[PDB]
């Protein structure tokens, strides 16, 4: 059984005493630098020109989800669409994190997740 | 002796073999006959097998209009609810089927060869239902005060109208009883059920509320009919905080499921109608739950409150319950009791438990002083702190 | 673990933050495995079996 | 919405992965429904409306059926979208599986994911 | 400031729930024992978890109300009682026990502190908008003719004279033990007491000799407070002498 | 005694063999059995035919006549075959009805729902008795209320009392109480139902009380028995607010298991053994003396009754002389039975996370810094104290 839990107060006395749970796992709120690694993953997914500015746009989002890192990726490519290009170009990461960016500071401001 | 004992094994294998041959003959598995009663009855049965009265198909009939083509039908709507329109099978008159009444219809061939009885839909109702128990008269605390008053109301309308209708004093109804758990609202109940010797339902009305709003209403109205109908019938309601709660909503839940039931309930006891000489008797557990209707006198006539038995009461049923057991004699009974705290009746027996337990425990004749020291010491500390009276009391 | 004398963890607990990742993950641990993927969210989300799977501990 | 219709090969070749459904989420009024509506006009086809309503039939067991076919006309066609208005009186995490009325849309709802994979 | 609604009230249970709650608290504790003297009268707790990161100054369970009273509290309990529930019942006994002090010119009537005590205790359960203290107390003194007392209350404020008491992991168990350590001739010098004391304590102490704390008081002369190291030393020659018996 | 023996065998004998002799020499001689008895097996054997449609019997009418529903999507009241008996159909087994015309055929089937399973737990634990050191008198009153009567119930019937049912086990959580029902469960050979409070309080609406019945209907029939109620505490502890059945539901529920335990039912040979944190965090309605006799408040476990769990433990675990067992004991203060258990679980685990299958001082030492904090923790008492 696997519970995903957003708390340590959904807990009931008998999951928190040990003799049948071994260990409880805890995962951080979103980094800068684990950011980067999700996504250089998503990012081989189109072309790439020469300078790495994957850490630039990687410290600019807060994020607030994995969805938010994978849109960074398909937002670019709906940029270069638009524009007709043939190839995917550095450029359209910059004009990406930025549109993501803000979509993400109008749910912020909004208090919301991901969900409406 | 030797070849007696090797039989005792064998038996079991000997019985095994020969099961397609038992099951024909005797019953269950291959082949289900009984050969004593489907044997005697099967001239009756070969009436049914020839005729379309297999299948017969429950209904409830509607309305009885008759109409041309083939004359004699009748309007029924199925329990599963759909409507047909229905013809008469020889064998009764069109008199037999009468409108609101339930009747059989065929579904090969649908008409009516006899009319289903009415009013007998609840089947989760009945699982509960033990005609006239008792622990044991002893455990009581026999006769007490609290016996005596519950008789009057509940005994002498049932056993004799005759008295009643002679001095001219109206018939009562209803007798409400109450007090926390373990108070014995259901032990006296019972005691005095078996004394009238009138028919017993006793019920839960947990049962009395399946499926969703509206179906465990149907059980309830025709429940208590039919109980009204059957001359002399004392119907002992255990527990209802289950169509008995509070009423209201407040549109983030509802307890209406609940109080579509409770309200099915005390409508029917006296009725609109004067009234029956068929007496009710609701148990609740909480006397802060009850809307006024329940509370009119002619469907509750006088409350009589169970709660927490009374200062007579404490010591009566340590006694006769201590009658009963083998008990030590040199021990005054009452000095057990007075030490209980604010004693549940549930609570004063259980002291008698304890205490015989040890006595058991030991296999002597009697019991000894230890025994009960031990016993009262336990209960006076610990089991009073927890007893249902504490918090239920001050809410009450 | 049969071998070493322990009784195996019953309940798993992962916890943290909706969106860090940590549900993808937790599915994913489920892909891996090869598990059947068994839904309950103490509602009928679409579970047929008598109709619900969150009385259906047994 | 409108250009992977129009040039597949340009919106797989880009580097997006080929077209998967979108969900569009809010607060009552935004125009999840607008945005959607005003592109189906301009372009005169390559959509198919359906209502949520229409999966649903009177007599059992035609419900699940309904929703196979219309969803693959769309295979057939393809690109095509199915665009449902308002996907709740279908899309309940709750349903109460004792009634034949409840089991109807239990049966939709479990047709629809098998179906989104099929697409 | 006080609740305007009672904390304690008569509600069926054959006492009070206060009460109730109390006993269990101090019922669930640690052992506290007190033994009475003919040289000293000496109390001592089995736990205060000691471990050389700390030190206690004021942290002890035993605290003197005079010159020649002292009281020793076990609220204690299954996850601890209230240092801070005590302090209460302490400060308002000491001002009382400096002004009976004054007015009598022998060392301080016990007798007067411990039904003052229990009154204290008591009183609150009445009073509006609070409750009883969940702690026990060994009320220890001399008298005007220098008679040792060891005195006990519960919670609820009911008092006692002993020989020697002892309260907390059933009160019952460990005071009716207490009974079989005592002799007469282990009171003799000052040493002596102080054992009796000790012994009943080690019973079930986590680390012993150094959780254990115990305090002694003379005849008028202020409370003298052992540290843990220093009674260490007599806790070595008893448990020997205890694995020797049997 | 022996002599009984004979006489019981007696009744048996005759029966198996009656059976037989009856069956093929009474068609073959005069008109007894004869065309009679051929006539019962061919009559039900042709009408039940291909296909029967399964049904389950609500109710027998007194008229030839029965209540069943049918697995098709319709009631009917059936008219009974020549040659099958009505009574002969139990209410707890559903029945096979000819699919054709509406008649029962017979009983092949008395048919299984998932339902059932959930009351039927079947035990057999990796601890058990004399895998549990210390607290000796904790298990030596749990025995004389269940134990005793279960076994021979004669006397204490017979004495006027209804028999002691039952205790409550309640005190410090983790001293080993779920150990305790399951391990006593063996030694007297009662059948065992497991099954959670929080289980009986689901979405569905009126399924609440009628499963209550089912359990304690079970439990009576298997014959001895103990129902062990995990986690009890809980319909007490919240009100859900996650359940369609609502308020309603928790109340139904509530008073059916006290009408199915006693109640007018008076259901005997069932004891109930309840498992709480504390019956101070229980339900007013649920808790009152006099359905159980006996309660057992726990005392918080020492040192001394740690040593013995553990040495058992460490007889189950890997062996070396890099167990210590003592240091880890004597550290802790005076808690639970469950944390011997939970290092010793702890410490095999800690184990793979290092590549090794050895389980040694050092997996210990880690784990009883985890399992201390998890349970209550020594720091906060450690200034109280």
């Amino acid at each position: 059984v696997i519970m995903a839990t957003n708390r340590i107060d959904i807990l009931d006395s008998a999951l928190l005493r040990p003799g049948r749970i071994d260990r409880k796992i805890e995962f951080p709120p979103p980094n800068e630098e684990a950011r980067l690694d999700i996504l250089k993953i998503h990012s081989r997914k189109m072309n790439l020109t020469r300078g790495i500015n994957l850490r630039k746009i990687a410290e600019l989002m807060p994020g607030a989800s994995g969805a938010e890192v994978k849109g960074v990726c398909t937002e670019a490519g709906m940029y270069a669409l638009r524009e007709r290009r043939v190839h995917v170009t550095q450029e359209d990461f910059e004009m990406a994190v930025a549109k993501v960016m803000q979509k993400d500071s109008e749910k912020n401001m909004s208090i919301k997740k991901l969900w409406k | 002796q030797s070849t007696y004992s090797r039989q005792i094994k064998q038996v079991e294998d000997d019985i095994q073999q020969l099961l397609k041959k038992i099951n024909e003959l005797t019953g269950i598995k291959e082949s289900d006959t009984g050969l004593a009663p489907p044997a005697l009855w099967d001239l009756a049965a070969d009436k049914q097998t020839l005729q379309s009265e297999q299948p017969l198909q429950v209904a409830r009939c509607t309305k009885i209009i008759n109409a041309d083509s083939e004359d004699p039908k009748y309007i029924i709507n199925v329990k599963q609810f759909a409507k047909f329109v229905v013809d008469l099978s020889d064998q009764v008159a069109p008199t037999d089927i009468e409108e609101g009444m339930r009747v059989g219809v065929d579904r090969n061939k649908y008409q009516i060869h006899i009319p289903l009885p009415p009013k007998i839909d609840p089947t989760v109702t009945m699982m509960q239902v033990e005609e006239k128990p008792d622990v044991t008269y002893s455990d009581v605390g026999g006769c007490k005060e609290q016996i005596e008053k519950l008789r009057e109301v509940v005994e002498t309308p049932l056993l004799h109208p005759e008295r009643f209708v002679n001095l001219g004093i109206e018939p009562p109804k209803g007798v409400l009883l109450f007090g926390p758990p373990g108070t014995g609202k259901t032990l006296c109940a019972r005691a005095v059920a078996n004394r009238t010797d009138a028919c017993f339902i006793p019920v839960i009305g947990s049962e009395l509320v399946q499926k969703y709003v509206g179906e465990g209403a149907r059980m309830v109205r025709e429940l208590f009919e039919m109980a009204r109908t059957k001359k002399a019938c004392l119907i002992f309601f255990d527990e209802i905080d289950a169509i008995g709660g509070a009423r209201f909503d407040d549109g983030a839940g509802g307890d209406n499921e609940v109080q579509r039931t409770m309200l099915e309930l005390i409508n029917q006891l006296d009725g609109f109608d004067p009234r029956g000489n068929i007496k009710v008797l609701m148990a609740t557990n909480r006397p802060d739950t009850l809307d006024p209707a329940l509370m009119r006198p002619g469907r509750l006539d006088r409350k009589i409150e169970f709660s927490l038995p009374d200062l007579e009461g404490r010591t009566h049923i340590f006694k006769i319950h201590a009658r009963s057991m083998s008990v030590e004699r040199d021990i005054r009974f009452e000095l057990l009791a007075r030490l209980c705290p604010n004693s549940t009746g549930a609570e004063i027996r259980s002291v008698c438990t304890e205490a015989g337990m040890f006595a058991i425990r030991a296999r002597r004749k009697i019991a000894t002083e230890k025994d009960f020291l031990e016993a009262v010491n336990k209960v006076i500390k610990s089991y009073a702190k927890f007893s249902a009276t504490p918090r239920y009391m001050t809410y009450n | 673990f049969e071998a070493l004398g322990i009784a195996q963890p019953k309940g798993v607990l992962l916890y943290g933050p909706p969106g860090t990742g940590k549900t993808l993950l937790a599915r994913a641990v489920a892909h891996h495995t090869d598990c059947t993927f068994i839904r309950v969210s103490g509602s009928e989300l679409v579970q047929k079996f008598i109709g619900e799977g969150a009385r259906m501990v047994r | 919405v409108e250009l992977p219709l129009t040039h597949f090969e340009l919106y797989k070749q880009i580097g997006i992965d080929p077209p998967r459904g979108v969900l569009m989420y809010g607060p009552p009024g935004c125009g999840k429904t607008m945005l959607a509506k005003a592109v189906a006009h301009h372009t005169t086809a390559a959509f198919i409306r359906v209502v949520g309503s229409e999966f649903v039939q009177k007599y059992l067991g035609e419900g699940p059926r309904m929703v196979r076919d219309v969803f693959r006309l769309a295979k057939e066609n393809a690109p095509a979208i199915i665009f449902i208005d308002e996907i709740d009186a279908i899309a309940t995490k709750r349903f109460d599986a004792q009634t034949g009325a409840d089991r109807e849309v239990q049966r939709i709802l479990l047709e629809l994911l098998n179906q989104m994979d099929g697409f | 400031m006080s609740y305007d609604r009672a904390i304690t009230v008569f509600s069926p249970d054959g006492h009070l729930f206060q009460v109730e709650y109390a006993q269990e608290a101090v019922k669930k504790g640690s052992t506290a024992v007190g033994v009475r003297g003919r040289d000293i009268v000496v109390l001592g707790v089995e736990k205060k978890s000691v471990a050389k990161l700390q030190d206690e100054r004021t942290v002890r369970k035993i605290c003197a109300l005079d010159d020649n009273v002292c009281m020793a509290f076990a609220v204690v309990a299954s996850v601890s009682g209230l240092t801070a529930d005590a302090r209460i019942v302490i400060n308002r006994a000491r001002v009382e026990c400096q002004s009976h002090r004054l007015t009598v010119g022998d060392p301080v009537t016990v007798e007067y502190i411990t039904r003052y005590i229990a009154s204290l205790k008591q009183r609150y359960t009445q009073s509006n908008g609070r409750r009883p203290f969940g702690i026990s107390a060994l009320i220890v003194g001399f008298d005007f003719d220098g008679t040792p007392r060891l005195y006990q209350t519960d919670p609820s404020g009911t008092y006692h004279a002993w020989k020697a008491n002892a309260i907390g992991r059933g009160a019952k168990s460990v005071r009716e033990f207490l009974e079989k350590n005592y002799t007469d001739d282990a009171i003799e010098t000052d040493d002596l007491t102080i054992k009796l004391v000790i012994k009943a304590l080690l019973e079930v102490v986590q680390s012993g000799g150094k959780n254990i704390e115990l305090a002694v008081m003379r005849r008028d002369q202020p409370l003298k407070i052992l540290s843990p190291e220093e009674i260490e030393k007599y806790v070595a020659e008893i448990e020997k002498e205890k694995e020797e018996n049997e | 005694t022996q002599c009984r023996l004979k006489l019981l065998k007696l009744e048996r004998i005759k029966d198996y063999l009656l059976m037989e002799e009856e069956f093929i020499r009474n068609q073959e001689q005069m008109k007894p059995l004869e065309e009679k008895q051929e006539e019962e097996r061919s009559k039900v054997d042709d009408l039940r035919g291909t296909p029967m449609s399964v049904g389950t019997l609500e109710e027998i009418i007194d008229d030839n006549h029965a209540i069943v529903s049918t697995s098709v999507g319709s009631e009917h009241y059936v008219s009974i075959l020549s040659f099958v008996d009505k009574d002969l159909l139990e209410p707890g087994c559903s029945v096979l009805l000819n699919h054709k015309v509406h008649a029962v055929i017979g009983v092949l089937m008395d048919d299984t729902d998932p339902l059932v399973t959930v009351m039927k737990v079947e035990k057999a634990p990796q601890e058990t008795y004399a895998d549990i050191g210390g607290l000796d008198n904790q298990i030596q009153e749990i025995k004389e209320s269940v134990e005793l009567p279960l076994t021979h119930p004669e006397y204490y019937e017979e004495m006027g009392i209804k028999p002691p049912k039952g205790v409550i086990l309640y005190g410090p959580p983790g001293t080993g109480k779920t150990l305790l029902a399951k391990a006593v469960a063996n030694q007297t050979s009662a059948t065992f139902l497991r099954v959670v409070g929080s289980e009986l309080i689901q979405k569905y609406l009126g399924d609440g009380p009628k499963l209550v019945r089912e359990l304690f209907r079970v439990a009576e029939e298997h014959a001895p028995s103990i129902v062990f109620i995990d986690e009890i505490d809980a319909i007490g502890t919240k009100r859900y607010d996650s359940n369609s059945g609502g308020e309603r539901e928790i109340q139904r529920t509530m008073l059916e298991l006290l009408n199915q335990l006693d109640g007018f039912d008076s259901r005997g040979d069932v004891k109930v053994i309840m498992a709480t944190n504390r019956i101070e965090t229980l339900d007013p309605a649920l808790i009152r003396p006099g359905r159980i006799d006996r309660k057992i408040e726990f005392p918080l476990p020492d040192e001394k009754t740690k040593k013995r769990i553990f040495q058992i433990h460490t007889s189950r675990m890997t062996l070396a002389d890099d167990v210590t067992l003592d240091d880890l004991i004597m550290a802790k203060d005076d808690l639970s039975g469950a944390d011997i258990k939970a290092i010793c679980t702890e410490a095999g685990l800690m184990a793979l996370r290092e590549r090794r299958m050895k389980v040694t001082n050092e997996d210990f030492k880690k784990s009883k810094e985890n399992v201390l904090y998890k349970k209550q923790e020594g720091t906060p008492e450690g200034l109280y104290l």
